[PDB]
């Protein structure tokens, strides 16, 4: 699908239009593969993921075609967080401080990222040890690669327990799954990430240990690791074509950059003109509106996938704390 | 520093005369603050020993009547009246009433009012003894106020898990008097009707129809996801007045009917540590006090339903018919 | 290992409707494997005991008294405690391969001739192997034993079996370094511990210097307080109220106020609203003060602890608690 | 017997005019101890030695004053000199004038102490180089020559001539304190001994022939009461310059005239806690009459006590005395807890202060001591309290979590002293590396922030703004008593510090220069303790680093509570307002704070320029630059972070002739661009997590 960029939340104006307001949202998902769907367990509110404002208009109006009488938010930039820098290794400690597991973060390279991306590598708990020709074939060092434990959440969770790491295997895979949903730059899903175990003890003996004991100690191992890694928010970009009359030529350069729009390729063809831009898609919202006056309507303009990039370094705290404060 | 009327006193007096020469004290966790004062008075008043009782304890249906067994002669449980069930030991309920006086709040009460000629009064139990003034003066204004009770429940008052006594009063609005949103809560998730709560403290008084859409919307998603549970946890409780091991039983046989698995678990205090363990399983029906399932569920990543909840799950009851559950004896 | 044939045995015999299943946190997670097999095998309905639960000290017979016709409890060896539900103990013996730790613990013993050998439940079944393998590789091998411990065992409260060992060094096979300590208290000898899950080696008078001075402090803490909680227990193994009455007397008779406390599980949150109480004295198990020490901001003391605070024991004769019967 | 000798004393102790206030200064191996001793025998280490010496058909009563030399603890030299009006200046023959003899000389000289010089060690040079007499000669004079340059330089210009030392009039002396022995001009010109008879007799090794007619105790003594003032004679040059009071004043004029008639003025000159004895502090009298059972106010304390003991000093040995008048040595027990350095007074009378702070003291850097056996542990608490009663500046923690002993002090060298001082005693320990306090504050106000509780439905609001500062001097200086708030009415003087009325009668706890204050009116009654508790937890370990809060408010706006009344306990209350504070500091600047010194040195002016440097490169403010004959005075801040190792760089920097002592000029705020790196290495230290959780783990 069109990788998702804006998520909107959509919620039922009678409770009771509530067992069908469930119809209406999986049939607007079938009708439209490009939005991804799920009822906040959290929140109570049903989200619609989309491919940009636009893309997300298309299933806000379809549910005009599920008759639910609804209210829908505006949509808010969908992040995803990552790490710039490899972290020293630090030390979780279980719920009694009976344990001590130390992991080090560092981001995934690109090979692998690629690989997952784009579904040659399938995600999952890395089981049979034969099948460890996958971890290969997307690019990692084989003997090094086997010690991969999950491919969980675009991001891998690696072991160098020697003998150790006998204990927690089950814990230690629910912790990372539950570690990349909501990543630490501020509860985003994380993306692109390589642990590693440096090492491991613990106090109490290995019948004393459950589920309270593990999952702190690699929860709070985790995300300390990834704090300590330079964590950066990265927003959705976008590949802008934007096709024009040339007598609009300053004024649709002018939108471009308004919207943090750099020029990538400029085409010219007779009296029109085609012009390429990368702009990232938190700053494009209501766009038609922009592009339409700086271009007196000439302008026909559309958007292509170009990553989930960094959010710029000088803006990324104010993000930071609308994403937390909501 | 005595908000509650304590009534040492009598606690005292029945343990001299009864010849009591151990006493266990238990406390809920608003009144646990006072038991070292309390324990000081009783040891210089009797030669008997008191044993303060440690473990929470959440109401009338959590008497500490087994795990004391042997040890004390006599339970001074406080905060509530009580359920009527079977006691291993000797046992006074006080019900430590509120000291606090509405009469000032009542003014307000009548203009949040004008809309409703038939109320129900509901309180709970340390504001049971100021019914009286508050119905006496809505009827002196034009009101008229019904008094429900029942077998579980005394004249006017509710608990989170028996409203038994405001069933059958059909009537405009239920006015509440108490301190937080849960018994207003539970009113509202019943009745579907208007409710309003006054505070004593706050004087305060709040329509908690928002709050309470916001809760069943979150109830909503969280039966949305346990659809998908294959499965599944039965939840039951220790807790003397808590324990529903024919519904957790029958809910089990049900669940399998429906080709799904399901397990009871039993303990005594049901928190999310306890069921990390248990990984296979996708969703859990409380068959212990329903209260946990609604009022603390933010608590727990997987879903925990009531009976009720399951059977909205399993489409046997109607979206219509969400119901909190009730403990009745 | 989990012993599932056996169970089923018992349970067929004994012709359980309703089965309950207790285990340390530990082995919680083979509870619904297990529950699966009987409810399979068997026209027995299962009911998983979730409750915490630390030893055999904390069976849940009043729990499931009248749910469960039969509990299968795991992990523990029996104390002498008069179970009213009918129990069947399954040890669990270790899931290990324990082979090549052998000749590293060999190293390890080279400045030691006469070795006592401790374990504890999960770990029985290798005492036989390793006291024959040092035999036949020149060492001298005693085995303790009492009257609740089988030979060469030991419980976190129960070092009654290698008091009396008269070895030059003690080696503990397993994890938990509570056990080790334990060994180390009570024979002043140098003691090393085998892990023969992630196959770590040590001394413990190291880990001992620290956890001491750590312990003397809650002491010299508790020196100041005026007023006092003595903790018990209602599980049936914790259970020391004659114990907790005779401190009560004591703190009484040194003109400080103190209150019995009694609860299921201890932990530091329900010792935060008794704000008037300055410290704590533990009548039930003697891991408590030494395990979790660092989570209670107020000191917690074992009965040997409040000893030194009194001046009725030296800190010369710092001494774990152990619970006898 | 011993009776003849103390009758003596007390008809002594009356005149003025036959008392000399006395001191050693010299160079640390060049015989201070050995002449000490010696000269007492015609050991000690002690608060005072008295000696009553027959010079000239009169009688004399000597008070040899404790007067260390240790120049990187400058104001115990600097004290020690104010007691002392006159010094015995002692020179090694063979190593001549050292760094350190210049500089006790020169504060001696400073603060109008005539000097005296002793040639000590003379049989080494004759054992070593062989002189000639007129060898020996030049060698002294050389030696008074350096001297004089000294008295010209630093003395009084009414004093250059006079205080110069000059061989001729017997001012100065030599010999060997050792072997027993001393001469002047003067007693040549007695016993008709030369040059020559003192190389032979050093030479044949013939010392104690020698010994014997001119004996070190009979010539340095009538030497000392020839040359050295007396208290009369010069306490009506020395008072100004040691006391900063009004001079025309009747306790100014007492003190001049050395008045035992006036109001009673004494200054404490060190406080020991004596093995078999207790507590006494040994002073000097400069005005009045102290008295035994007498009511006595401590000007430093701002406090009382009532005098048991007072008395005198017979060699070592004290003599319990009804009265003890201006001009002696006194020691007194029942002297509160006063410290070395107080000003004593009478308490209707009330004089001004002699020496006293800018600031009180607080402790700045921290170390860990443990016992290296676990086992003398029960003794080495007995040894850390007996060094706290002691020593008021060092304050004494034992780690619950950890199991260590932690001991704060003043500085690196006031902690390795400490240290030092626990072995004297005899634990046998380990100390640690020492570490810098930090404080916590908040430098913005903050927005009202929620905390909820684990169960969600629980929810305090809260603002933190920093506390006025008239209110946080106050709680400093001891106007406020620190605690919660019981009295209502007592919010009155929260508004004389500063607070807003309405503000100060809904101050509800107060703790680490803080207050909790209650912003709902109309309940709570149950919570209250909790909220209190919470809040103090809190403040202990704060935010940003776990290191101690202060010099906040706490405004409580607004909460709501989901539970019951009677339902509601600490599981609810005290994480939803332990999370809504420290978001409330994270969300207002969040600010570390440093320790910082205010650094003294004196020193030649050559070094001027090399010891402005070495402040300069440890982030050194120059506060003030005064000047006193041939040296430079340098006032400074400096944060104590950066004055480690100062002893020995500002040593080499200033060739050993620095003085320079520390006194606690309170927490400044660290740098907006140190912060970042400082608060990681005290995260890193603390084993936490590398950056502190910010508003985010508080927020939902
Ligand atoms: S909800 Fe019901 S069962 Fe639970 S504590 Fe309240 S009265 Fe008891
Ligand atoms: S040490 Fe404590 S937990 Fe272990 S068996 Fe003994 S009492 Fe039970």
């Amino acid at each position: 699908i069109s990788e998702p960029v804006v998520t909107v939340a959509v919620e039922a104006k009678n409770t009771k239009d509530l067992p069908k307001l469930i119809e209406v949202l999986r049939q607007v998902a079938k009708e439209d593969p490009t939005i991804k769907v799920e009822i906040n367990e959290e929140t109570g509110e049903h989200l619609v993921s989309g491919m940009g404002e636009l893309h997300l208009e298309v299933i806000s109006y379809r549910i005009k075609d599920k008759g639910v009488e609804i209210q829908t938010s505006e949509p808010i930039v969908v992040y995803r967080e990552t790490v710039s820098q490899l972290s020293p290794q630090v030390e979780g400690k279980s719920p009694n401080k009976h344990n001590r597991f130390y992991i080090t973060v560092e981001p995934l390279e690109d090979e692998l990222f690629k690989a997952l991306q784009e579904g040659k590598l399938k995600e999952g708990k890395v089981k049979g040890k034969e099948s460890a020709n996958d971890f290969m074939e997307y690019g990692l060092d084989k003997e090094e690669a086997r010690k991969v434990w999950d491919v969980y959440n675009r991001s891998v969770f690696i072991n160098a327990t020697r003998g150790y790491l006998d204990e927690v295997k089950e814990l230690l895979i629910e912790g990372f799954e539950s570690a990349l949903n909501d990543g630490p730059l501020a509860k985003e899903i994380a993306m692109g990430l390589k642990f590693k175990l440096h090492d491991a003890k613990l106090h109490e003996d290995a019948v004393h240990r459950g589920p309270a004991q593990v999952l702190p100690a690699i929860r709070n191992a985790i995300y300390a690791s990834m704090m300590s890694a330079g964590p950066t928010l990265l927003e959705p970009m976008q590949k802008v074509f934007i096709n024009t009359p040339q007598d609009y030529m300053g004024p649709c350069t002018r939108e471009i950059q308004n919207r943090r729009g750099q020029i990538v390729d400029m085409g010219q063809e007779g009296d029109m003109a085609t012009i390429e831009s990368k702009v990232p898609v938190a700053e494009m919202f209501g766009f038609a509106g922009d592009i339409r006056s700086a271009a007196e309507g000439r302008c026909l303009w559309s958007t292509e996938m170009s990553g989930f990039e960094r959010l710029p370094r000088e803006m990324q705290n104010q993000i930071v704390k609308e994403i937390r404060q909501r | 520093m005595s908000m509650y009327n304590m009534d040492l006193d009598k606690v005292i007096r029945k343990i001299n005369k009864k010849g009591a020469r151990t006493v266990g004290l238990q406390f809920p966790e608003g009144l646990k603050m006072q038991a070292v004062k309390i324990a000081k008075a009783i040891e210089s008043q009797t030669p008997a020993t008191v044993i303060i009782s440690g473990d929470p304890c959440f109401g009338a249906c959590d008497v500490s009547d087994y795990k004391m067994k042997g040890s004390v002669d006599l339970i001074v449980h406080y905060g509530h009246t009580p359920l009527p069930l079977k006691y291993e030991v000797p046992t006074l309920f006080i019900e430590a009433f509120s000291n606090i006086d509405v009469k000032k709040d009542l003014e307000k009460c009548l203009e949040k009012l004008e809309d409703y000629s038939k109320i129900a009064l509901v309180t709970t139990t340390q504001h049971l003894h100021l019914l009286n003034e508050i119905k006496d003066y809505l009827e002196d204004n034009g009101k008229e106020v019904v008094l429900g009770s029942s077998k579980n429940t005394k004249k006017g008052q509710v608990l989170g898990c028996n409203f038994s006594s405001i069933k059958n009063l059909d009537a405009e609005v239920y006015l509440f008097i108490g301190s937080g949103n849960f018994h207003p809560l539970g009113i509202y998730l019943f009745t579907k009707s208007p409710v309003l709560a006054l505070d004593p403290y706050n004087s305060e008084i709040r329509d908690i129809s928002a709050f309470a859409d916001r809760i069943l919307r979150i109830r909503f998603a969280r039966i949305t996801k346990a659809r998908e549970a294959e499965k599944w946890g039965i939840i039951v409780s220790s807790k003397e007045g808590q324990y529903r091991m024919k519904l957790a039983k029958e809910i089990k046989k049900i669940l399998e009917d429906n080709k799904m698995e399901a397990y009871i678990i039993m303990a005594d205090n049901i928190n999310p540590d306890i069921l990390l363990p248990y990984m296979e399983l996708d969703a859990f029906v409380v068959s212990a006090c329903p209260r946990i399932a609604i009022d603390d569920s933010q608590m727990y990543k997987k879903p925990l339903l009531t009976p009720q909840e399951l059977e909205i799950v399993l489409n046997k009851r109607q979206w219509e018919n969400y119901q909190l559950d009730e403990i009745l004896f």
